[PDB]
């Protein structure tokens, strides 16, 4: 059919194509197995709840409960384009459905609202001009699968409608949600231009924002860091105006510490590439990463990044977005600085329990480039200077405690730093222009459980819990409006359900952020006093909220309580919760970094006129307010494997992504109501043969007609104005009570006719009787006559004449 | 299910015969069993005979007549397909609606669905019916029904 | 019938060896031998229980006519076997009525089969049911 559709649609004709089986609804179906996930089987025999089945693969026989199988699809859903219609909607199906499209090169499926997208791990033909011309307006509907038609009725519908637009895009570390994100923008861009360009802006700011908040993790290459939140705004033409940036939940860990086979943010590679040598020596460094200790603790290079190559570009990125040249450098400058903290060592014991410094190169090195005193620096970096009321007071510091206060003044420096540039990138995407609307693009890491999990999952599940809800909420509006716009109106809640419960004893008031934040302003706080703490206020009370289980999977570690979360118990480990929450920062290194030269230096440590928690807290109640002032629209992403191999699928990895997706969430969401349903018109020329007896020869009439017939349960089914409604697995049997009778009545037009044959040939069978018995008395009679002793000698005495 | 003394006698009629084409003594071939009840009036399926004692084959089991009544009366009880019945079954091959099929399809029905009748029965039932397929090759399964229904002896 | 009636008389007009108007229970063994065969001493007292009166060629016709009567007549004979050829070729298939006789209606035993096909009309395996007919009736010639 045509050349651009090769990686979208596969062959109406190639499927229909798919004869190696007709199909048994009554002996097909899907079996759990640690292998693939699931798979295909065919039932044997049944005694009780064991059922007994064969595996089509290797051909042999196991057990399984009844409980445990799941119904699978006709051939007919092959490579189904929105799984929304599949007659059986499930774990396995939905599992099937992706492997399908996907080992066939297919990398986009709908399912409801959602948009699936598995990571090809090559890039395909699919986003090209020629391809955009052919989305441009089209609804989802209308054409194959794509990320482009998510876009692209995003930006219609929000001339369409005039409103804000959301597209939420989520999905665990290496999903290629990132990629994604800018193929939207590349799109959006490419659909309403101007008339470097404003465009150019939002596509180097990339350059940049990568160098500080991506590295190299052995999930991904190039993985963000950070969640990003970008709204595009738009002019009452139409076109783009302008845009603007929000980062969430960087994280600052990889400043100090690299896990083996990891590195740290690209840019510290970058400065020392020795790309530029020029700046070599405006940042007092050495063009050899191996040789700081703040980087050279994983691994140091990676084959697809030319770290010499992106840095000239990211400082070209730099003059393209504006940067003075004072500012850029300055930003060099920190960064560099952040290298020679790492390496600034310290000699221990005297004859006293306090630290002394090792050398000064190192300290000087990071007081030059900040703009302050060498001595002022490790003099409060040593013995620090507190701030107690009406006397503040002088503190002794620690080998441990003065190595522990460098990392922190790192970590602590990148980030202010870093949203130092988000907010002078988003000065640059700002062109005063007060637009209309607009639509935001998220992106922030899913909702993933591990075998060790932290307060930085807390932080990531939170999140994402709050952004469920958001979903569920969308999905519970959108099916009320259906369902009154069909007459069918009934009972309902809201979808935002058992995820209050959970959310609130997160940020509510008493809950466990809000004890995180209460026991942190508090110096002698024990872990097991956080723990002491927590369990007083909710263990016992809560449900929501729980002790440790049976280990899940091989490899769970510790575990202080269990979390329900929509996805899941999630169990957490709060050890360090109470250093990771707050950043202890030495208030006097503050403070003189606060009278630093450097303008950039002082400008990222001035004081007013805290916490993470709090922090992220605030951030997100910002942006889900603005969420829930837009219209959704959502991605989700997702890893086949951990090897980066196009083509290759692991069940057990995708699975576990669907039951944390929303997909699979999103399905049980919809099966409260009444799920598939069909337009009357359909109903009777599928089902009429289930009730021919009973058909006249209106439209609802006949359909209404088949259902009583059916003596259907009123549960069972609703009836609509335009489209008539059913319960999920509902159409199921109607499927298999229709086989059945349609081959009856097969079969019974098949006898009818060998009854017609039979009846024409009953006379002909009459008469060949009779016919027959002449001939059987007959040649009797001859054969006795010739055999009468007279006759032989009657007739030997006949020859004369 | 309980037999007229006329229905029976009918019954006596058409075992008569059948016991005669295939050796008079008494005895008919289950083979025969269900074309027996056919010559009656009755429609059975291959599995409804075969449910009654009907055998695969020739030269297995021979039935007196004492023995075709119970399985006769058997038969009666089955379900026999009505013109809505097979005219909705056959609507399910139709696409556009308009009461029309493919020579092909109409073949195909018959002798790959269900319990499939041979090639050379479907060859013989379109000229007792005469069902002709018009210039593009597809017919009126409408009338097909109806000729198979009124039987090779109209009214 | 008419003339066979004549020409038994002009036929027992051998059957006459000692000419008496009468034959006899030896006299029949002298116009036998008299051609070969020999019906032996007893193949006459169960064979001359058979006249009711005195025998002589008009109290043989009451003898002849009589183990004669049940048959049919050629057209209903031709016409029997043109009940299994409806494309008319005036031939049946030698399996085929082999078949017919030997499975169906009063089944033949292999003896009655090898009797009846001995001298039955058949070219390259096809059965002559027109030409078959006239034998087993007469009106062209019969053989064992
Ligand atoms: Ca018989
Ligand atoms: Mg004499």
């Amino acid at each position: 059919s045509d050349p651009d559709f090769q990686y979208l649609a596969v062959d109406r004709k190639k499927l229909m194509k798919e004869q190696t089986a007709a199909f048994d609804g009554k002996k097909n179906c899907w079996v759990p197995d640690e292998k693939e996930g699931f798979a295909s089987a065919e039932i044997q025999s049944s005694k009780g709840d064991e059922i007994t089945v064969k595996i089509v693969a290797d051909s042999s026989t196991r057990t399984v409960k009844k409980d445990d199988i799941q119904s699978m699809n006709p051939p007919k859903f092959e490579k189904l384009e929105d799984m929304a219609n599949m007659t059986y909607l499930n774990e396995a199906s939905v599992l099937y459905n992706l492997r399908s499209r996907y080992t066939s090169g297919l990398i986009y499926t709908y399912s409801g609202l959602f948009c699936i997208a598995v990571n090809p791990y090559r890039r395909l033909p699919i986003y090209t001009d020629s391809v955009i011309a052919k989305y441009r307006g089209k609804r989802k509907t209308e054409i194959p699968p794509h990320l482009f038609s998510v876009a692209d009725n995003a930006y219609q519908n929000m001339v369409t409608d005039r409103e804000n637009q959301s597209c939420l895009i989520t999905g665990e570390s290496g999903a290629g949600k990132t990629e994604n994100t800018k193929k939207v923008i590349m799109y959006l861009a490419k659909v309403a231009c101007a008339v470097g360009s404003l465009e150019d802006q939002i596509i180097q700011a990339n350059p940049v924002l990568e160098a500080y908040g991506n590295a190299k993790t052995t999930r991904n290459n190039n993985s963000s860091r950070f969640g990003k939140f970008i709204r595009i705004h738009f002019g009452p033409t139409g076109k783009i105006a302008g845009a603007d940036i929000e980062t969430y939940l960087l994280e600052k860990s990889r400043v100090t510490y690299q896990q083996s086979a990891e590195r740290n943010y690209h840019i510290f590679y970058q400065i020392c590439s020795n790309a530029i040598p020029e700046l070599n020596d405006v940042m007092l460094v050495t063009p050899d990463s191996g040789l700081y200790s703040f980087i050279n603790q994983g691994c140091l290079t990676v084959d697809n990044i030319d770290d010499v190559e992106e840095f000239k570009l990211c400082d070209e990125a730099f003059d393209i977005l504006g940067f003075t040249k004072e500012e850029k450098q300055s930003m060099f400058k920190c960064t560099a600085s952040i290298l020679h903290m790492g390496e600034m060592k310290f000699k221990q014991r005297p004859r006293e329990e306090q630290a002394e410094s090792d050398g000064t190169a190192e300290a000087e090195k990071v007081a030059f480039l900040c703009g302050i005193n060498a001595g002022d620096l490790l003099k409060a970096l040593l013995k620090p200077k507190v701030k107690v009321g009406t006397e503040m007071v002088t503190k002794g510091q620690n080998m441990n405690q003065v190595v522990n206060s460098v990392g922190a003044l790192a970590k602590s420096l990148y980030d202010r730093m870093f949203n130092w540039l988000v907010r002078r990138v988003n000065k640059t995407l700002d062109t005063k222009a007060k637009r209309n609307y607009y639509i935001g693009v998220l992106d922030i890491a899913g909702f993933e459980i591990f075998d060790f999990n932290s307060f930085e999952q807390l932080c990531i599940n939170y999140t994402n819990e709050r952004l469920q809800q958001f979903f569920n909420h969308h999905m519970f509006i959108l099916e009320q409006e259906e369902y009154k716009k069909e007459g069918i109106a009934w009972e309902f809640i809201d979808f935002g359900m058992d995820l209050q419960m959970c959310i609130d004893l997160i940020e509510k008031p008493m809950g466990i952020l809000s004890i995180l934040e209460e026991e942190c302003m508090f110096p002698k706080a024990d872990d097991k006093s956080f723990q002491d703490k927590l369990y007083q206020n909710h263990m016992g009370k809560n449900r929501m909220f729980t002790k440790p289980g049976k280990p899940t999977r091989p490899n769970q570690g510790p575990a202080h309580f269990e979390l329900h979360h929509y996805a899941g118990n999630v169990p957490y480990s709060i050890t360090g919760w109470l250093e990771k929450n707050k950043d202890p920062i030495n208030e006097n290194v503050v403070a003189l970094l606060g009278a630093s030269k450097e303008p950039l230096v002082a400008e990222l440590f001035k004081a007013p006129e805290q916490t993470i928690s709090a922090v992220h807290r605030e951030s997100l109640n910002k942006l889900m307010k603005n969420l829930y002032s837009t219209h959704p629209h959502f991605v989700r992403c997702i890893i086949p494997n951990e090897l980066k191999q196009p083509g290759l699928v692991d069940a057990e990895l995708v699975l576990h992504q669907l039951q944390c997706n929303g997909v699979l969430e999103g399905i049980r969401i919809c099966r409260k109501g009444f799920p598939s349903r069909l337009i009357y018109s359909e109903f009777k020329q599928r089902y009429s043969i289930l009730a021919p007896n009973a058909i006249p020869q209106d439209g609802k009439t006949v359909s209404e007609k088949i259902l009583a017939g059916l003596q259907m349960d009123p549960a069972e089914y609703r009836l609509g104005t335009t489209k008539v409604f059913f319960k999920a697995g509902v159409l199921g049997n109607l499927e298999e009570m229709r086989d059945e009778r349609l081959s009856k009545i097969i079969s019974m037009f098949q006898a009818h006719i060998r009854g017609y044959l039979i009846r024409k040939a009953y006379k002909k069978l009459q008469d060949q009787r009779i016919g027959l018995s002449v001939i059987q008395r007959n040649i009797r009679k001859w054969l006795v006559l010739r055999n009468w002793q007279w006759w032989k000698l009657y007739s030997k005495v006949k020859p004369l004449l | 299910p309980k037999l007229s003394q006329d229905e029976i006698d009918d019954l006596k009629d058409v075992f008569e015969l059948f016991d005669f084409w295939d050796g008079r003594d008494g005895a008919v071939d289950a083979f025969k069993l269900g074309d027996v009840c056919r010559c009656l009036g009755i429609n059975p399926r291959n599995e409804d005979v075969f449910a009654v004692g009907g055998t695969h084959k020739m030269g297995e089991k021979s039935l007196p007549f004492e023995e075709f009544l119970p399985a006769y009366e058997g038969l009666m009880d089955c379900e026999q397909g009505t013109f809505a019945d097979y005219m909705e079954a056959f609507k399910t091959f139709d696409r556009e609606g308009q009461g029309f099929i493919s020579g092909a399809e109409l073949r195909h029905v018959l002798t790959a669905l269900g319990e499939r009748l041979s090639d050379e029965d479907v060859d013989e039932i379109i000229k007792l019916t005469d069902l002709q397929e018009d210039l593009e090759g597809n017919v009126k399964y409408e009338d097909f029904v109806k000729k198979v229904m009124a039987g090779p002896y109209p009214d | 019938p008419q003339k066979q009636i004549q020409e038994m008389k002009e036929a027992f007009s051998m059957i006459d060896v000692d000419r008496d108007g009468f034959v006899s229970k030896e006299d029949i063994k002298a116009i036998s031998e008299q051609l070969g065969r020999a019906p032996d001493d007893k193949e006459l007292t169960a064979m001359l229980k058979e006249a009711p009166g005195p025998l002589n060629f008009t109290m043989f016709l009451s003898i002849f006519s009589d183990k004669l009567s049940g048959t049919d007549s050629e057209e209903t004979i031709r016409n029997a076997f043109a009940m299994f050829d409806e494309q008319e070729t005036k031939k049946l298939n030698i399996e085929y009525i082999k078949d017919l006789l030997e499975n169906m209606g009063d089944n033949f035993n292999k003896d009655e089969m090898r009797m009846t096909f001995k001298e039955a009309p058949v070219e390259g395996g096809k059965f002559d049911y027109v030409k078959f007919t006239a034998m087993i009736k007469g009106s062209g010639e019969e053989e064992a």
